[PDB]
């Protein structure tokens, strides 16, 4: 009624202490305030908006946010991209990430999606006025989505064009699958309760086949591409890990088996997400490297190939962390009451 | 983070003039600058927010620019209804910190004050507690001297100036340089005297006898 | 038609603790927020905490972090604000504040002030001023009268039951190291040709319960 | 994300090459 949909330069806000050098903190230092002790969240009467996570300007504000955190943090003794390279140094730290808030500015208000189970797209019943987003974690991830939010009631399974095999499929899960890395040359390897993995895997085709007229659902490896989308990337305090899943998607079981091994390699030299190029960076020390994240939803990619056949492929996707950020801003929408 | 710093504590100001009130910050709260009034006496009450939005029944020659990192609250065309302290503050959340504080003046003209020495009286001598009031009348700035000199030497402290709030119509502060002492210690001398500066030659006046 | 009124002002001795009163009306006092800010004379502004009103959740300073505990109760639309371990530079002027009632956010700027409640952290234990004339013995005489020893404030100072209010300011008060309260109370005619005029002043310490009147001539 | 490089690969594959962000994919 009295607001209007409109884009602004949103604040940030997480709760970082400057006692603490680990880069994430350092960087949260400036650039974003303390988070709110008593955050308001006022019921918006009883009607209903119409959110888009697919075009939202919160994702592309939090895609430069953390691109900077990058590339002012973990600066590449060498970045080379489609023009140019820039020669810099490669320091060691650490990364453990901090939830981060982001915040309306002046007259705007966030509108916020508490629907049971939403899809981030159309009517939107439960709507809501808050100041700040909530606690999300910046985590660059590829394939499957870890350290992030849980949908409350069923399994949700969401994305622009559900049909079209262009539009990235987000998984976003009702419970949160433990997975455990570590690094003890460079190969390093991950490990997976499979019983709940492969049990948790069973009711995401099952929802995944009632938006495809009850067709059949297969998995499959990556056809193909860049390491960083066939690998399950992300970066583990420090190094760019590199893990073959393939045994958690070879269709199959779902007593074949418990627990879940993928190799995994650590490369020094990888393109980056940033934009079309890639850059070297530093190797590590013998630190038993290891991150215990919460596996929370996957990106998937469909095939070429829907009436024919009566089964569906699906395979691991990402490469654009945009969706990383609009698995957990799914919910939010700018609005201007100046 | 955040620190707010309100740039001036008190400034001069002919009347009808533009006076810029600055506040600056350490990092950005997105622009959720508050501007309050305390007039002097009163409760304060809330002029310009978020940044620049003015308040309803509110004069408009208050003006709320600056914005980020770097705030402004400008008045042209000055007045006399237009006096107190006015602090900004930041409301995103709390903690609500607001800065130290900014005083208004009114310049006025170099007004010289008026020297007048009010002896102990009677019944002030009956008790053992005796106070000898000094008091420069009328005057224009407030950097002004009282030096009292008991026996022609100096009496260091023990003296208590209590100046008023700067008058509508003159634009002129009174002062009350009072100085309490004890029967041995008033009668173990009696020539008493009041030294004044400000604006002249110098204007000290004194008073012998009981 | 929102009313955030305090009571009255308070004089403790130090490390004794005050509890402040704060009655809101014409809005639903659970929704918003009750913010307590206060000012030592000579000081400037300093926001202590905020409380929750339907749900107590309450944040207050590092500096005041331990001695404030902003309580409430919605039966009574009041709120509370003690002070414990109470220091003496810890007497000011106490007032609680809210935003703009709106069901929006953001707008969360104190808008509704209180009246305002002295906090006097001191042993004075009430005391009355003795009230003595300030005759002098030359251009526009000046005089007065000197209320001294008197605990606490506020004083009055009605010079011939309003009327002479012409060029006649009482000055602030001073603390003298005693701890009791002294101001001076100046008033200047024209010239000193018409120094005719009776003057009878009138002294009021509420407290104290006297307003006894003394005549100022030479 | 280079795309026409990303299918000019992805062809030795017998594969369409598609942008996965700054990222090469195939399908
Ligand atoms: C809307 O918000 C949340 C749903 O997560 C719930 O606590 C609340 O009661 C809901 N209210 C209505 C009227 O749907
Ligand atoms: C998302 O939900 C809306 C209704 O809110 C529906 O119209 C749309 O088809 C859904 N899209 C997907 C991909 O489930
Ligand atoms: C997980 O989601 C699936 C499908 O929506 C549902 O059948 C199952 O009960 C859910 N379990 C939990 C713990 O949410
Ligand atoms: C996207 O979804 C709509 C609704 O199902 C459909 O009509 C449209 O053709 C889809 N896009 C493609 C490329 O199939
Ligand atoms: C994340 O993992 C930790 C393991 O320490 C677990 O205790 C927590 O409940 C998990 N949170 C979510 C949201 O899955
Ligand atoms: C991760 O696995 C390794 C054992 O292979 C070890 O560091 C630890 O027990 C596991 N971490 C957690 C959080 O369970
Ligand atoms: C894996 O999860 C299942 C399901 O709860 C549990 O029974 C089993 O003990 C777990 N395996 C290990 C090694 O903890
Ligand atoms: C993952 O491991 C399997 C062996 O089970 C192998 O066939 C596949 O090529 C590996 N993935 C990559 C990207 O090398
Ligand atoms: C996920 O969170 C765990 C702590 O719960 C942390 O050790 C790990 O590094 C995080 N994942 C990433 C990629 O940083």
């Amino acid at each position: 009624p009295v607001w209007k949909d409109a884009d602004t330069t949103l604040f940030c806000a997480s709760d970082a202490k400057a006692h603490e050098t680990e880069v994430h903190n350092v960087w949260a230092t400036h650039a974003c305030v303390p988070t709110d002790p008593n955050p308001q969240e006022i019921h918006l009467e009883n009607v209903t908006e119409n959110f888009n996570m697919w075009k939202n300007n919160m994702v592309e504000q939090m895609q430069e946010d953390v691109i900077s955190l990058w590339d002012q943090s973990l600066q590449p003794c060498v970045k080379l991209t489609g023009g140019s390279v820039i020669k810099q140094a490669c320091p060691k730290i650490s990364f453990d990430p901090i939830p981060i808030h982001y915040c309306t500015p002046a007259g705007y208000v966030i509108l916020k999606c508490n629907d049971k189970n939403f899809n981030g797209t159309g009517p939107c019943k439960n709507v809501s006025s808050v100041q700040c987003t909530h606690g999300i974690k910046p985590v660059v991830s590829t394939q499957l989505l870890l350290n992030g939010s849980l949908a409350e009631e069923e399994i949700i399974i969401r994305s622009e064009n559900l049909t079209n095999n262009a539009k990235t499929i987000i998984v976003h899960l009702n419970k949160s699958v433990e997975i455990n890395c570590t690094r003890p040359i460079r190969k390093a390897y991950c490990e997976i309760n499979g019983t709940k993995w492969n049990k948790v895997l069973k009711q995401v085709t099952e929802k995944l086949k009632e938006h495809f007229n009850n067709k059949t659902i297969i998995f499959q490896p990556p056809s193909g591409g860049d390491l960083e989308i066939t690998m399950h990337s992300f970066n583990c305090r420090g190094e760019f890990f590199y893990c073959n899943t393939t045994q958690l998607f070879n269709n199959t079981c779902i007593g074949c088996n418990g627990t879940i091994t993928l190799p995994c390699k650590i490369k020094q030299i990888i393109n980056m997400w940033q934009g079309t190029g890639q850059a070297m960076y530093a190797p590590p020390i013998d630190g038993k490297i290891n991150c215990v994240s919460n596996i929370t939803g996957i990106l998937l990619t469909r095939d070429g190939g829907a009436n024919n056949t009566s089964n569906e492929t699906f395979r691991p996707g990402g490469g654009n962390i945009k969706d990383n950020w609009r698995s957990e801003l799914y919910k939010y929408k700018v609005v201007q009451i100046e | 983070a955040i620190q707010m710093t309100q740039s001036p504590s008190s400034l001069s100001a002919s009347v009808g003039d533009k006076v810029t009130i600055t506040c600056r910050a350490s990092q950005g709260f997105g622009n959720y600058l508050a501007w309050y009034q305390q007039k002097p006496g009163k409760v304060p009450k809330l002029l310009i927010y978020a940044a620049t939005t003015l308040q309803s029944e509110v004069p408009s020659r208050f003006s709320g620019s600056g914005s980020g990192t770097d705030f402004t609250l400008t008045i042209s065309s000055l007045q006399p209804e237009d006096v107190a302290t006015y602090y900004c503050q930041k409301y995103n959340s709390a903690p609500f910190t607001f800065g130290q504080g900014t005083r208004l003046e009114i310049k006025r003209a170099v007004a010289a004050p008026s020297v007048f020495i009010f002896p102990p009286s009677e019944d002030q001598v009956k008790s053992g507690t005796v106070s000898v009031v000094c008091l420069l009348n009328n005057f224009y700035p407030r950097e002004a001297s009282v030096k009292w000199k008991v026996d022609g030497v100096l009496k260091t402290g023990n003296s208590q100036e209590s100046v008023t709030e700067q008058d509508s119509k003159d634009n002129t502060y009174s002062l009350s340089s009072t100085l309490t002492l004890s029967n041995t210690d008033y009668q173990s001398h009696n020539v008493y005297a009041c030294e004044v500066t400000h604006q002249g030659l110098s204007s000290p006046v004194t008073k012998s006898f009981n | 038609q929102v009313q955030l009124v305090q009571s009255g002002a308070e004089v403790k001795k130090p490390g004794a603790s005050v509890k402040l009163s704060c009655k809101a009306s014409g809005y639903t006092f659970t929704s918003y927020d009750i913010n307590w800010v206060r000012q030592a004379p000579g000081q400037g502004l300093e926001w202590m905490g905020w409380m929750n009103p339907k749900t107590g959740n309450t944040g207050y300073a590092q500096k005041f972090q331990g001695r404030v505990t902003m309580t409430r109760d919605t039966s009574t639309s009041t709120a509370y604000m003690e002070l414990s371990s109470l220091r003496s530079e810890d007497t000011a002027v106490y007032y609680c504040a809210t935003y703009r009632i709106i069901a929006a956010v953001g707008y969360r700027y104190f808008q509704y002030w209180g009246q305002g409640a002295l906090v006097t952290v001191s042993s004075a234990s009430t005391k009355g001023p003795s009230v003595f004339p300030l005759a002098p013995s030359e251009s526009t005489a000046a005089l007065g009268c000197l209320v001294k020893d008197y605990f606490p404030e506020p004083v009055t100072v009605s010079w011939n039951s309003g009327s002479l209010t012409s060029g006649v300011h009482t000055f602030p008060a001073v603390l003298q190291s005693s701890g009791l309260y002294s101001l001076s109370s100046v008033v200047t005619v024209p010239s000193s040709s018409l120094g005719t005029q009776t003057y009878v002043c009138n002294v009021n310490h509420k407290p104290s319960n006297t307003k006894v009147d003394k005549r100022v001539e030479i | 994300x280079n795309l026409h490089f990303c299918q000019l690969r992805c062809k030795s594959l017998g594969l369409l090459g598609r942008c996965a962000x700054t990222y090469c994919a195939c399908v």
